[PDB]
């Protein structure tokens, strides 16, 4: 791809992101959405294989339909209110449909169906942006509209989002199908906070967003895209074992890092809110994630070494891959746990 | 809710101005012209008061100086009248255009025995001012109380008490 | 910048009629005298009715009928 | 040539439209009254 | 409703002369005639170009559809905003088909 | 009392299409240093009549169709929409006057592609279909400057209305102000219909039997005639006395048979298009000059102040 | 509620219940899909003009516009998987289940 | 009959996405959103929509369906079907479309008037001649108004189309 229509196009993602989040009048918003996944598809199809075509296919299947059934909610809300502001809807059936247009957006279970296999069939940096990016407007659309969430189906599909993420990762050797149920899981903590309060919405976003471009920095750095080769980093990259995989104990969410402060935070905004089954229960599902998590920590930084002879010839070359941000991400991936009080910037 | 008002069917009779609308369109200029003050009280009463029901007087005042319009036509004027709207008439967009000579012999005859100039282009679309005795509509969109505002901020910012008070954390 | 110029025109000259007609539908009606008499006739057509005001006594720019002197003028426009 | 007719079309709009406003009162008063009358009728015959 | 019966006029008319160039050479008792092309049988090879140039004919057809409220848009009060708004409709189409040439788009079926 | 009007407008819209094709033979005939039919009738006035029971008493083709609800309505909606296309035509008066006429036409003309795509996918052939979609290609790439270039002149209209239209060009014809949008009006019109030098289908439906091919040809003849009408009325607009419209429809009617003569004199008089050489006539040179055109008559009217009425 | 929009809320679900239930080719699910974004233009339409809300109008030619150029996104991804494949079958796109 | 008209074509409406929902193919799929898409339409203008449905007629069906049905026969290989004499051939075809015709007769049944006479929506249903507009269409000023008001609305919508070519040329190069 020349590089001016790849800045060109990557801006027009970045707009079609910005026009959701400031304009007021659901058409816009619509618009934003629009825009936002005719821009994005090009970026998964950046290698031209069938893989990345099959996965643009079907990420624009869902997205389309999402959109669709955005809209429809939105003509809806213009039979039972007459007028376009972007606040809160004026029938439960606009809110569900809305809802259910925002979970597909999100690739919130039980539309979660797409989200590992896009993510397996794109590169790293457009899955990259797929999982970080396209996350922000369906979460800002979320944010604006809670005064007509309904609760039970907003609770519903937050546990069935946690549940799925955490029991799809057992079977996975995939690096890009381990963070896409990765992001089905955390989609579900932040929803599960967001009639509640969405600062801790907006915190658990903002370092799962963290934690995720990590992981994808220092996947894209050492160019492994499954656990088999993600395994022989210790003999090229020493540093580079350590870091994803404290990375992967913070994504996780384990103190003393950083990515236990949003679902702490979380338990602790649902049970003033007398909710104490479901923050449990949730974190117990959190705990299923943990759970396949470490069995990955203990294949990278434990048993599963073995080398081939090629290392001798990769040891003479250093990395030229601009690995921008990796250890200020890293830091605020792991570090940023005392520093938990200022989350109030995002009130 | 309640019961809606309206008015008697004896409220409502007046006498029609029974003629077409080429015939209205002929004596357009020279109707707003000569019926301007009824036409414009009315107007004022029907954008202020915003109901039909209490405008049926002027309304009826209305059809009165127009009635009376017709009449002063009728006893002068009556066959350049009508041979200019026959000629309006027999156009399918109604063509002010098609029908100059017309309209010169019917603005020549009404000037001189009744002395009405034609208005000039910008004239009749002017925002013009009325003189009414009656009162201005206090609540015509008959709005009731309305809520009382949620109290503002006032006073100086003081700083935290003991800081962010989260579970441990001294500031 | 003369001599790409008839280089131009001597290969594309459809395309050179293209960017000069499209460079004076730019840059000309910023130049022209009668942009002014545009807007000002597309604001002197009524559409809607002209809803008269309640005289409070102190108007004296307001007419009271249409053939007073006072109010906006189209004698510009009889003209020109 | 079109200049000079759009401009001449212009003002004969106007002039339609003058004719139009100085017919709108006695058409208002007209449509106020037929309104009237119609929701009167069907009360009546909502009475009965 | 004169639309529509002028319209039902037409499609009669049309299935009319249709069902009549149909069935008046079928009273013929000709014959029967036994075993009733370039490519032998092969399957039809798709085309990129022919696609591109329908795509591209849908993209412009959009922003025609952009384009066509003018003649109205030519009455308004905000005329310094409708003039550039215009021109940057048909700038931006302009631009569109200025980045289908010089990618080698407009090519083979230029 | 209407639907006199309508058969008024219909049938002679068909017995038109049918002397078309003698005044094409017999004008193709002359421009040739030849004759056109002569035999038949008296010079020839019979010959369409009898070429027309030729066609009608052939035998069928008899086709294994791809599909045959699409065989049959491909010729059925060729033929509606040539005739539709005729009912806003304010020849002076409209049959149908409607405020949209001119976006009316051009919705008509855009639908009327799928006889083209239906009748091509409707044959087992495929080099049937690859000329179906060709033509297909050809059409909807010269329906995008028919969109643009009649958006320019309807910014000197006023309005999308078609009688206006005549009112529009009451004090010079429109083709003085807009020729450069005439003439490639004019060779867009001509890349419409299929009509040479534009005509590669003759270089798509030769799966149907001498009947319906006998049925396109008169849609295709009626979409001719009805395009050089359209063309009158749109840039050599007549003059209109209200009281006598005859004098209006023989004038319109005189144009327009010139201005159909004009493609009988071209279609005898140049060589076919390579396909990429009017695909790039159309992409490369006609539409970079009707959108700079287009610029040129939405900013002409502001910069001279003579914006046309809505009404 | 109202009488007619009913009806085409019901077409809007019928269509997607055609886009949600997939028998072969990936064209029947741009067609579904586009056949809700035509019942989402009515309804809208249908709004706009029964409420004589004046700068809605403008609404539902943005709504056919950006649906569209969609449409034609959709068209693009149907032909690179035709050109992979040779069909556009749904079950050739079935590579990314491991 | 002649005031439920709005209803009537309605009815066709959902009958015809009934049609190519099913998906028989997505060439007959095409047929029948061509014809849902002219009802629907029929549906617009029958409230006095006139602009936006000769938009449906102009943009829908004129660009978008002819692409959809451009690009449906470079796909799915054609193969014929039965062409006996012209009973078969012609007249299964006039039965076929006497019983879709009939179809959308009897679907207007005593069960169906429940619906109707109960919640009657004609006699109220088309509001929008309800008074005077005046020299203008309402529908016709809004539409236009995108222009003078609709600044922004015209900036993200052509650089969404200038993006969409753009992304087109991309996707489709294969390189
Ligand atoms: C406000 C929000 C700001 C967010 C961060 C913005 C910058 C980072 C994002 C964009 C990016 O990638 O920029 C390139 C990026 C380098 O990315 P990299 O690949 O990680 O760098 C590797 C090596 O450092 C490359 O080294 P080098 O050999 O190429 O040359 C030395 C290089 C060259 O230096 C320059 O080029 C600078 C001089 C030019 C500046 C621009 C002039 C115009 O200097 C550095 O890179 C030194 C480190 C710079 C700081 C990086 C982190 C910044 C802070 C991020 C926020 C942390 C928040 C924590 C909150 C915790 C509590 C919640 O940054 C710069 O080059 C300059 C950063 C300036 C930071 C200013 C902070 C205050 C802003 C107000
Ligand atoms: C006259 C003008 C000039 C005056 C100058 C006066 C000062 C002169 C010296 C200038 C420098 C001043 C430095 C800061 C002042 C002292 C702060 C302090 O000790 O706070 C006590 C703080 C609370 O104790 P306190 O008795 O209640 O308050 C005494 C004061 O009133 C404390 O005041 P406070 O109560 O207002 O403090 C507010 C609040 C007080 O704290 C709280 O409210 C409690 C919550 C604190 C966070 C707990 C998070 C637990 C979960 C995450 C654990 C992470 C893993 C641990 C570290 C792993 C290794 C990296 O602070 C925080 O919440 C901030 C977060 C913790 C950072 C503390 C400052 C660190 C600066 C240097 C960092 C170097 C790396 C050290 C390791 C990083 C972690 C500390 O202690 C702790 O939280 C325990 C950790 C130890 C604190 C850091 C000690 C700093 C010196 C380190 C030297 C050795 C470095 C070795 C190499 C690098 C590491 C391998
Ligand atoms: C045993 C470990 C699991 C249970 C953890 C309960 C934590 C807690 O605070 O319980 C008190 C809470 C008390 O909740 P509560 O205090 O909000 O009770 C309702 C409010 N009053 C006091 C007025 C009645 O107990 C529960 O919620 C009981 C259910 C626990 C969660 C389900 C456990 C499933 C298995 C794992
Ligand atoms: C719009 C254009 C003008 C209108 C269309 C044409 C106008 C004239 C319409 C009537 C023309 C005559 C009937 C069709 C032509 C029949 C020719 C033919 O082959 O006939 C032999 C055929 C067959 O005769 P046969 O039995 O000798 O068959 C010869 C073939 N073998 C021996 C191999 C089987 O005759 C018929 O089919 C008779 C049909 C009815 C005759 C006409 C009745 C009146 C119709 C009015
Ligand atoms: C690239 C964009 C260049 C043109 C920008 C708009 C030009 C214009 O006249 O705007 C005035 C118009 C309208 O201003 P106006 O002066 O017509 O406002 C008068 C008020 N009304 C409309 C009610 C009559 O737009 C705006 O001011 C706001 C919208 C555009 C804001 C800038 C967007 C830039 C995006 C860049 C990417
Ligand atoms: C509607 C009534 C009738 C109207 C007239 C039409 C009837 C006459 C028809 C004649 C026979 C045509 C038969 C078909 C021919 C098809 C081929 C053909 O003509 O191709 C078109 C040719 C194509 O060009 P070409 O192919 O010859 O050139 C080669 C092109 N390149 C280099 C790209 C390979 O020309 C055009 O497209 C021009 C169209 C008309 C443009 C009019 C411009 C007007 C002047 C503007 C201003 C100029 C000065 C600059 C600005 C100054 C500012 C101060
Ligand atoms: C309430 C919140 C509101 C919003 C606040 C801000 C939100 C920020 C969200 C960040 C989302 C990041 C999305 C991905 C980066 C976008 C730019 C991009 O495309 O980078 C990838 C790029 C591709 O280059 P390419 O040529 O494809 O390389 C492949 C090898 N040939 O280049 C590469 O591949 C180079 C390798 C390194 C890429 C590192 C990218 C890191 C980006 C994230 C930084 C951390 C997030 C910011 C801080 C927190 C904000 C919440
Ligand atoms: C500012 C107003 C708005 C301007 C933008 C809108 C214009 C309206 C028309 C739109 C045209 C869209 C397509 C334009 C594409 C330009 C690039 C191009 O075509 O380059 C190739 C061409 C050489 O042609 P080739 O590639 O060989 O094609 C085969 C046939 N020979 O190379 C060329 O032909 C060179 C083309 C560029 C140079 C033309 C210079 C004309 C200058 C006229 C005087 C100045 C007018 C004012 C405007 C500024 C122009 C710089
Ligand atoms: C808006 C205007 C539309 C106009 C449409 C029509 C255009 C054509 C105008 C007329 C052209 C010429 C008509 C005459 C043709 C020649 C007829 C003829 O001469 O037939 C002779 C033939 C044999 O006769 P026989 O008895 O053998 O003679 C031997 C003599 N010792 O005997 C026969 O063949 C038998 C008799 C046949 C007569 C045919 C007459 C012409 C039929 C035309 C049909 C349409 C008429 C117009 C309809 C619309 C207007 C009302
Ligand atoms: C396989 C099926 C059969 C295929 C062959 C036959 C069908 C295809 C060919 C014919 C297509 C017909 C298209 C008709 C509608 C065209 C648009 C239209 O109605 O424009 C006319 C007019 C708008 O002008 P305006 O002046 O604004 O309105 C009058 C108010 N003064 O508006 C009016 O005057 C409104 C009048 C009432 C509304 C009539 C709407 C049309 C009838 C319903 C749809 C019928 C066609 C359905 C199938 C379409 C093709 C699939």
């Amino acid at each position: 791809m020349n590089p001016i229509i790849l800045i060109i196009i990557l801006m027009t993602v970045m707009l079609g992101t910005i026009i959701v989040m400031i304009s007021t009048h659901w058409l816009l918003i619509w618009i934003g959405f629009e825009m936002n996944m005719l821009a994005i598809i090009p970026i998964m199809m950046k290698k031209h294989n069938p893989r990345a075509t099959e996965a643009s296919t079907k990420y624009f299947l869902t997205q389309s339909t999402a959109s669709m059934l955005l809209m429809m909610a939105i003509i809806i809300n213009l039979m039972f209110s007459g007028q376009w502001t972007v606040m809160k809807l004026f029938n439960p059936m606009a809110s569900m449909l809305m809802t259910m247009a925002l979970a597909m957006k999100l690739g919130m279970a039980p539309f979660h169906f797409w989200v590992p296999e896009v993510t397996q069939g794109i590169p790293l940096s457009s899955g990259l942006i797929l999982l970080t990016w396209q996350k922000l407007a369906p979460m800002s659309v979320l944010y604006q509209i809670l005064p007509s969430i309904n609760l039970d189906l907003i609770l519903t599909l937050s546990i069935l989002s946690i549940t799925i993420g955490g029991w799809g990762g057992l079977n996975q050797t995939q690096l890009r199908k381990i963070m896409a149920y990765s992001s089905i899981a955390h989609m579900g903590w932040m929803t599960a906070v967001l009639l509640y309060n969405p600062t801790m919405t907006l915190l658990n976003l903002i370092i799962y967003i963290i934690m995720t471009s990590t992981m994808f920095t220092l996947f894209m750095a050492n160019s492994t895209t499954t656990t088999l080769s993600l395994s022989h980093t210790w003999n090229k990259a020493p540093i580079m074992t350590i870091l994803v995989l404290i990375t992967l104990l913070s994504m996780g969410g384990l103190p003393p890092l950083s990515g236990f402060m949003p679902k702490w935070m979380i338990i602790q905004e649902m049970t003033k809110n007398d909710s104490i089954i479901l923050p449990t229960l949730m974190a117990i599902t959190a705990l299923l994630n943990l759970y396949f998590y470490m069995r990955l920590t203990y294949s990278t930084a434990l048993t599963m070494f073995p080398s081939t002879n090629n290392m001798k010839m990769k040891w003479q070359f250093p990395t030229t891959k601009r690995m921008t941000l990796l250890p200020t991400m890293t830091v605020l991936s792991t570090m940023l746990l005392p520093l938990t009080p200022i989350l109030s910037i995002l009130e | 809710p309640g019961i809606v008002e309206l008015p008697s069917l004896e409220d409502l009779k007046v006498q029609e101005v029974k003629v077409s609308s080429s015939v209205l369109k002929a004596a357009a200029h020279h109707y707003g012209a000569q019926c301007d003050k009824p036409n414009k009280e009315f107007m004022l009463c029907r954008w202020e008061e915003k109901d039909p029901r209490r405008c049926l007087e002027e309304g009826k005042l209305v059809n009165q100086c127009a009635l009376e319009f017709f009449r002063q036509i009728k006893r002068h004027c009556a066959e350049p009248f009508t041979e200019y709207w026959t000629c309006i008439d027999y156009s399918g967009l109604q063509l002010f255009r098609r029908c100059r000579k017309e309209q010169a012999q019917f603005d020549k005859c009404v000037l001189d025995k009744l002395g009405w100039v034609r208005p000039d282009l910008g004239e009749l679309s002017k925002v013009t001012k009325v003189k009414t005795d009656r009162p201005l509509p206090e609540n015509p969109y008959h709005s009731r109380a309305r809520p009382e505002p949620n109290p503002e901020v006032e006073g100086d910012l003081k700083p935290a008490r003991h800081g962010s008070r989260l579970f441990f954390w001294t500031m | 910048v003369a001599a790409f110029l008839k280089n131009v025109w001597a290969k594309e000259p459809v395309l050179v009629a293209s960017f000069a007609i499209a460079g004076l539908a730019v840059i000309l009606p910023t130049l022209s005298p009668y942009t002014k008499y545009s807007l000002m006739i597309n604001r002197a057509t009524p559409y809607n009715y002209p809803v008269p005001l309640r005289d409070d006594g102190n108007m004296p720019d307001v007419p009271s009928h249409p053939q007073d002197p006072q109010g906006p003028s189209l004698e510009w426009l009889k003209r020109l | 040539s079109m200049m000079r007719w759009n401009r001449e079309r212009r003002r004969l709009q106007i002039e339609d439209f003058e004719a139009r406003i100085a017919l709108m009162p006695l058409l208002q008063a007209e449509k106020d009254r037929r309104v009237l009358q119609m929701l009167r009728e069907n009360l009546e015959e909502e009475a009965t | 409703m004169n639309l529509m019966i002028t319209l039902l006029t037409n499609f009669t008319l049309a299935t009319l002369l249709v069902t009549i160039a149909f069935w008046l050479p079928q009273l013929n008792v000709y014959s029967e005639k036994t075993s009733p092309d370039p490519m032998g049988s092969a399957r039809l090879p798709f085309s990129m170009k022919f696609f591109l140039v329908a795509i591209t004919f849908l993209l412009f057809d959009l922003e025609i559809a952009l384009l066509l409220p003018l003649p109205w848009a030519s009455q308004t009060t905000n005329l310094n905003t409708m003039l550039t708004m215009a021109l940057l409709l048909i700038f931006l189409l302009a631009v569109s088909l200025a980045y289908e040439w010089t990618q080698k788009g407009l090519e083979w079926t230029e | 009392m209407f639907m006199i009007n309508v058969l008024t407008l219909i049938i002679p819209i068909l017995l038109a299409v049918a002397f078309l094709t003698l005044v094409e033979r017999k004008v193709l005939g002359y421009m040739q240093f030849r004759k056109g039919p002569n035999v038949v009738g008296p010079y020839g006035l019979l010959q369409p009549i009898a070429d027309a029971i030729k066609l009608f008493i052939k035998e069928p083709l008899r086709p294994a169709t791809s599909s045959i609800s699409m065989f049959i309505l491909a010729p059925i909606l060729a033929l509606t929409l040539a005739l539709t296309m005729w009912i806003p035509l304010p020849m002076p008066y409209p049959l149908i006057n409607m405020n949209l006429g001119v976006l009316f036409m051009l919705a008509m003309s855009s639908l009327a592609v799928y006889s083209i795509l239906w009748s091509g996918w409707a044959s087992n052939s495929k080099y049937a279909l690859i000329g179906a979609l060709r033509a297909v290609a050809q059409t909807i790439s010269y329906e995008v400057t028919l969109a643009i270039i009649l958006l320019s002149v309807l910014l000197m209209n006023g309005s999308f209305t078609l009688s206006t239209l005549i009112i529009t060009q009451e004090q010079v014809w429109l083709i003085f102000p807009a020729w450069p949008l005439a003439m490639m009006w004019f060779i867009s019109t001509l890349a419409e219909t299929n009509r040479a030098p534009f005509d590669l289908t003759e270089g798509f439906n030769v799966e149907y039997a001498a009947g319906p091919f006998a049925l396109f040809f008169m849609a295709e003849y009626a979409n001719i005639i009805m395009m050089n009408i359209f063309t009158t009325t749109l840039f050599l607009g007549a003059f209109h006395n209200p009281y006598m419209p005859e004098l209006y429809t023989i004038n319109f009617t005189i144009k327009s048979l010139l201005l159909s003569i004009t493609f009988l004199w071209i279609r005898a008089s140049y060589p076919r298009f390579r396909y990429d050489q009017l695909m790039h006539l159309l992409w490369k040179n006609f539409l970079p000059l009707t959108l700079a055109l287009c610029m040129w008559h939405v900013s002409l009217p502001i910069l001279l102040s003579s914006i046309p009425p809505q009404t | 509620m109202s009488l007619v929009y009913m009806n085409i809320m019901m077409a809007f679900t019928v269509s997607l219940t055609g886009l949600l239930m997939y028998r072969s080719h990936l064209m029947s699910s741009l067609l579904c899909l586009e056949g809700m974004m035509l019942s989402l233009f009515i309804l809208a339409t249908l709004m706009i003009l029964n409420s004589h809300f004046t700068l809605a109008s403008m609404m539902p030619i943005i709504l056919l516009v950006f649906a569209a150029c969609e449409a034609a996104l959709g068209l693009s991804l149907l032909v690179m998987v035709s050109n992979t494949y040779g069909t556009d079958y749904v079950q050739n796109l079935n590579l990314l289940q491991c | 009959m002649m005031t439920y008209i709005v209803f009537i074509l309605s009815i066709i409406f959902v009958m015809g996405f009934v049609g190519f929902s099913s998906k028989p193919s997505p060439i007959y799929g095409g047929l029948g959103l061509i014809v849902s898409g002219g009802v629907g339409c029929g549906i617009v203008l029958n409230f006095g929509g006139s602009f936006l449905g000769l938009m449906v007629f102009l943009i829908y069906l004129g660009g978008m369906m002819v692409v959809f049905g451009y690009t449906t026969a470079m796909a799915t290989e054609q193969y014929p079907e039965v062409w006996v004499s012209n009973k078969v051939v012609l007249g299964t075809f006039i039965t076929g479309l006497l019983m879709e015709f009939l179809m959308v007769y009897y679907v207007l049944k005593d069960k169906e008037v429940e619906i109707v006479f109960k919640f009657n929506g004609m006699g109220d249903w088309v509001i929008y001649d309800t008074g005077d507009s005046g020299f203008f269409s309402e529908e016709a000023m809004g539409i236009a108004a995108l222009y003078s008001y609709g600044t922004w609305l015209v900036i993200v919508t052509g650089w969404s189309l200038l993006i969409g070519v753009v992304v087109i040329m991309e996707i489709t190069r294969g390189n």
